[PDB]
């Protein structure tokens, strides 16, 4: 009785036209004019809130794909279950956000069509939404959901987050090839650059090199010919391995 | 249970040493989209090609062709009407709605 | 009594995977880098991060190089890295240097 | 806890007698009818004056209300039933969902005129419907339908031997147990609990996850390929130490060249003779490099 | 490249996104969990994520490599190394509007400083606990008032 | 140290003269009190509550003494205090030097092999962004921090403009608070 005069409900939606429903301008020099008088608070408010009103003003991109409806996903092998041996396998659950969706908009969408007192659909869009966000992060809002052993779960959020922070990630050093650790000694026949040498050392490690040297003087086949030598370890092996030294 | 195994993974593993050149020739399809697209799809030198495709838009898209064959082979679901044919009988059917003929119409 | 040439390698990190078999391969530390930064051999570090860090390529790739000796398959890039991008749109992230 | 919200929320629903409907599905139902012949007034037109089509339509809109409404006014039964069955399977409320669902279907299913409880009927459905739901988005990797049906069955099985074996059965003694090779079980439960994420951290602290400390048999040497092609081409290579026409007659021997073996009178078919032709010249330059330096040259290949 | 001017900024509209996704999907799936192999809508329509296995179209039919760019009659997919996967993206798609957490679930989420409203509230929108007004008459209620 | 770099306050902090003229020393009850005659002279900076532990400081021409005429950066007793005001009261110049010193000086108390820059370098450091008071017509929040090296560099955008008038000042940026201060983004990211 009446309606015809206006919209009146919720969601972005509603809103994201909000976001179509506006003009910087008028809110920006709105602001302006705003603080240029009026002051404090409300203008601090303002003013601030002006700052992001600039934000967009300024550059040619809107606020409007703040809304949701497309969205992407994971490539493949990122959230990998990879066969754990023993008849065994695990991934990025989560993937399950993804899923449990799919469960959804399959669901409540596939609902749609139907139709109802939405409610109903009210009540699992928004938990869709919710969900997702879970998608973004857990508990973050409300109850975390947690795996079982009420393991809650990793987030998108995540990633560079924690630990992981692929940031974190790199500053961290780490366990790389050919690793000369070991007690030592002086040595007082020296000389700057000199340095001991326990030889069966990265004489173990150095062959790579003769690895494509050796058969060079044609004495292994292959490499698994030499190498597999390496295994032989062959008092030629001393010799040009001098060489490479 | 800390002691690393090997889990195991799915999938070959080429030796496939690329080169490039000497392949197969090829062939392609377009098709249309709903929108419009042509979705272009290629093809090995020679077989088949549809008559649509479901397009990267997850949409679907007939030929990039003229070629233009059927459309039709949906169906309807149930109706709870059709749930009324079901258990139900129409002329009770025809009258009870007739009954509310009354009821409405009587005020 | 240790180092590492090579071996097993995280199936995930597929760093050195470290152990009886395996020398371990040393891990290695942050200073460190600030070392070669006091240097900046650049490269160096890079190249480790790169390299006998987990360089599938290089590894793979210069490793042939090494087997065939020669002018180096020069420092590629972050790669990986790369991944990132994706791990940002992912998000609506898109963005880009230029 | 939205639901919380929800379950209050949704107990603004006001529950009712169990003959309303009995019009009601008169009425609403009266409905179909009402769109129905109604559709027949459309194709022909022939509207009846306004009055009928607001009596009408609007009744239309009384069935519309009346069931919705009284649907409605039953939920909270949905609602109900629904809650227990939890700490298994799905969001409750998805759970629910579903039973909205088996409502819905049933809903849809039941002729009042045959005097029934039928939301107790419906409790198929509504029950069973979900209980297919489960039978459905319970695994991230489900089970084909009959597995999990005699498995329920066993690990059903599982508690009745432990429990009342006072302790879990054992294998064999569940196979036959249950008349079966104990090897079944064993994919079965293979079957059962999923192989655990790899999300979860490494047990403990724990700085890593579970796959941490795993590298597949799988695995990339570095000299296969290497050499393989180092082999391989190394190998055309010595696919020329000879002839001609034995390579397409060879590499097709295998589809080596094309990467597909044949059939001598395949190949041959090419230069047209006899599998007698064929694989006599063939094996026979085989001989040629079943030799050895034939070999040698490529023998560490071996 | 080599040759990085630093790095612009900013998010994405569902046309990339769309305009990127090899497709979606739409079941909560993957694979055979016995024969192992993935599926379409289920995770791993590889076909739009690449084999498992370098040049191989997943009906099988070709796995050489002078097979190679290649479009599959049969099961679709192209023809070489999986692990483009990983490399591909796919994408996601609703059935309604939705929103992005950090404004609304920001602190101080903007979407009030992007708005200046109710935020508490507002959710109640997005969570749906009370509409509110997204248009407006003026003329009937004027004139017509 | 550590603080002496995060610049806090010294537990052990000493107050610390301002004009000069002489003194209204006045102790007591470990607080002692103070009235310095400024030189200006008039209206003298007092204090009062000054617990005789830290009790009076010393000046050659000597030992701290009330009456005597008084002096700006003039550290007030013994102890250590805040530079902040130092600046805030004089800027760095010294300050900088004196910090500097502050931090040899320890090294003194080490007696090492030490040169200075590595500060100096620093230095360059916790003032770098002067405030952001009141932008006057540069709308920017006040309190808030700006490189002043920007801020001048903004200021020129000033252009007349109605002489932008921005507020801000020196700024002493604790280390960590410091660092905050940046732009790499994606670096805090990592923070
Ligand atoms: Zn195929």
């Amino acid at each position: 009785r009446y309606g015809e005069y206006f919209t009146g409900a919720m969601g972005a939606e509603s809103i994201q036209k909000l976001i179509e429903n506006f003009d910087i301008d008028a809110e920006a020099e709105s602001l302006r004019d705003v603080i240029r008088n009026g002051k404090g608070q409300k203008k601090l408010r303002a003013l601030k809130r002006l700052k992001v009103v600039a934000a967009f003003q300024q550059s040619g991109n809107s606020p409007m794909g703040m809304v949701l409806d497309a969205v992407p996903v994971i490539p493949p092998e990122l959230r990998p279950m990879v066969q754990l041996d023993g008849g065994r396998f695990a991934t990025s659950d989560l993937n399950d956000l993804y899923r449990r969706v799919i469960n959804r908009n399959n669901r409540l969408k596939r609902l749609i069509d139907l139709g109802a007192p939405e409610i109903i659909v009210n009540n699992e869009k928004r938990m869709l939404q919710e969900s997702v966000d879970a998608l973004f992060d857990n508990g973050r809002r409300g109850r975390p959901v947690t795996g079982p052993g009420n393991r809650p779960l990793k987030s998108l959020s995540d990633l560079l987050k924690g630990k992981q922070g692929r940031f974190r990630q790199n500053l961290l050093g780490k366990r790389v090839d050919y690793s000369g650790r070991s007690v030592i000694v002086v040595g007082p026949q020296l000389k700057l650059h000199q340095c001991g040498l326990p030889k069966l050392m990265a004489l173990e490690l150095f062959k790579p090199f003769v690895m494509k040297r050796l058969v060079d003087l044609n004495h292994a086949q292959n490499i698994k010919s030499a190498k597999r030598m390496v295994e032989r370890q062959r008092p030629q092996v001393w010799d040009v391995l001098e060489e490479v030294i | 249970a800390d002691r690393v195994l090997r889990g195991s993974r799915l999938g070959a593993v080429s030796y496939e040493t690329d080169r490039n050149h000497d392949l197969a020739p090829r062939q392609i399809a377009r098709y249309r989209t709903d929108n419009g697209e042509e979705f272009e799809v290629p093809f090995a030198d020679d077989a088949e090609i549809p008559g649509t495709w479901l397009c990267r838009n997850g949409m679907e898209g007939t030929l990039i062709e003229g070629d233009l064959p059927e459309p039709k082979k949906v169906k309807p679901p149930r109706t709870h009407w059709d749930m009324l044919l079901e258990r139900r009988s129409i002329e009770e059917l025809e009258e009870l709605l007739k009954e509310r003929l009354e009821l409405i119409r009587s005020r | 009594i240790h180092a590492r040439s090579t071996g097993p390698y995280s199936m995930i990190t597929q760093q050195p995977l470290g152990g009886k078999a395996q020398f371990g391969g040393q891990r290695f530390g942050e200073m460190e880098c600030w070392a070669m930064q006091a240097y900046g051999a650049a490269y160096t570090l890079q190249e480790l991060l790169t390299i006998k860090s987990d360089d599938t390529v290089g590894r793979v790739k210069v490793y042939e190089a090494i087997v065939k000796g020669e002018n180096i398959p020069e420092p590629g890039i972050p790669e990986s890295f790369k991944v990132l991008l994706k791990e940002l749109q992912s998000l609506c992230l898109n963005v880009e240097v230029l | 806890d939205s639901v919380r919200a929800y379950l209050k929320q949704i107990g603004k629903v006001a529950l009712l007698n169990a003959e309303e409907e009995v019009e009601l599905a008169k009425r609403i139902e009266a409905g179909l009818y009402a769109t129905q012949l109604m559709t027949e007034l459309s194709e022909r037109g022939e509207k009846l004056p306004a009055a009928q089509r607001r009596d009408m339509m609007w009744i239309c809109r009384d069935g519309d209300r009346a069931k919705n409404h009284l649907l409605e006014a039953n939920l909270r039964l949905v609602v109900s039933l629904a809650k227990r069955y939890t700490g298994r399977g799905m969001a409750f409320l998805d759970l629910i969902q579903e039973g909205n669902l088996g409502l819905i279907r049933a809903v849809e299913k039941f002729d009042y005129t045959k005097g029934y409880k039928f939301s107790t009927y419906a409790t198929w459905w509504i029950r069973q419907a979900i209980t297919r739901a489960m039978a459905d988005q319970a695994r991230t990797i489900r089970i084909p339908v009959h597995m999990v049906e005699v498995i329920n069955k066993l690990g059903r099985i599982q508690r009745e031997l432990l429990q009342d074996l006072g302790r879990e059965p054992t294998p064999e003694e569940l196979a036959k147990e249950m008349d079966i090779t104990p090897e079944k079980v064993l994919e079965i439960q293979q079957y059962a609990r999923e192989p655990i994420s790899l999300d979860q951290t490494i047990g403990d602290e724990g700085d890593s996850q579970l796959g941490d400390f795993i590298e597949d048999s799988e695995a990339v040497v570095a000299v296969d390929a290497v050499s393989f092609t180092l082999l391989q081409d190394q190998l055309q290579s010595v696919l020329d130490t000879l002839s001609e026409r034995e390579a397409g007659v060879v590499r097709l021997r295998f589809g080596l060249t094309d990467g597909q073996p044949r059939t001598l009178d395949e190949i041959g078919q090419v230069y047209g003779v006899t599998r007698e032709r064929i694989r006599q010249i063939e094996s026979k330059t085989m001989s040629k490099l079943r030799h050895p330096s034939r070999s040698q040259v490529l023998r560490d290949y071996l | 490249v080599n040759f990085f001017d630093e790095l612009r900024i900013g998010l994405a509209t569902a046309e990339d996104i769309r305009q990127w996704s090899y497709g979606e999907v739409k079941k909560p799936e993957t694979i055979n969990y016995r024969t192992l192999k993935p599926e379409k809508d289920g995770l791993f329509c590889e076909k739009i994520f690449g084999p498992t296995r370098d040049w191989e179209c997943y009906c099988g039919k070709y796995k050489r490599v002078r097979f190679k760019g290649i479009i599959c009659e049969r099961c679709g997919v192209e023809v070489t190394r999986a692990k483009v996967r990983r490399e591909r993206m796919g994408h996601i798609e609703l059935a309604a509007p939705v929103t992005h957490i950090w404004y609304f679930k920001g602190v101080p989420s903007r979407l009030g400083y992007l708005l200046d409203l109710a935020p508490k509230d507002l959710e109640k929108i997005i969570y749906f606990a009370a509409y509110v007004i997204t248009s407006v008459d003026e003329e009937m209620r004027h004139n017509e008032l | 140290v550590q603080e002496l770099f995060e610049a806090r306050v010294p537990r052990g902090k000493a107050p610390i003269a301002d004009v000069t003229g002489r003194v209204r020393l006045e102790d007591g009850e470990r607080f002692y009190k103070i009235t310095i005659v400024p030189d200006d002279g008039g209206e003298e900076v007092v204090y009062d509550k000054i617990s005789k532990r830290q009790r009076l400081r010393v000046f050659k021409e000597r030992v701290l003494s009330d009456g005597d005429h008084v002096e700006v950066g003039q550290q007030l007793m013994e102890g250590s205090a805040d530079p902040h005001e130092v600046l805030r009261v004089q800027g760095p110049r010294e300050v900088q030097i004196h910090l500097v010193r502050e931090v040899q000086e320890v090294y003194r108390a080490q007696g090492v092999s030490i040169h200075d820059k590595h500060i100096e370098v620093i230095v360059r450091q916790m003032l770098r962004r002067v405030t952001i008071i009141d932008s006057g017509s540069t709308e920017f929040l006040p309190g808030s921090l700006i490189d002043r090296a920007e801020f001048e560099a903004e200021n020129r955008r000033v252009v007349a403009e109605g002489g932008e008038p921005a507020a801000g000042r020196p700024v002493l940026m604790g280390i960590t608070k410091a660092s905050l201060a940046t732009d790499s983004w994606l670096s805090a990211a990592s923070f």
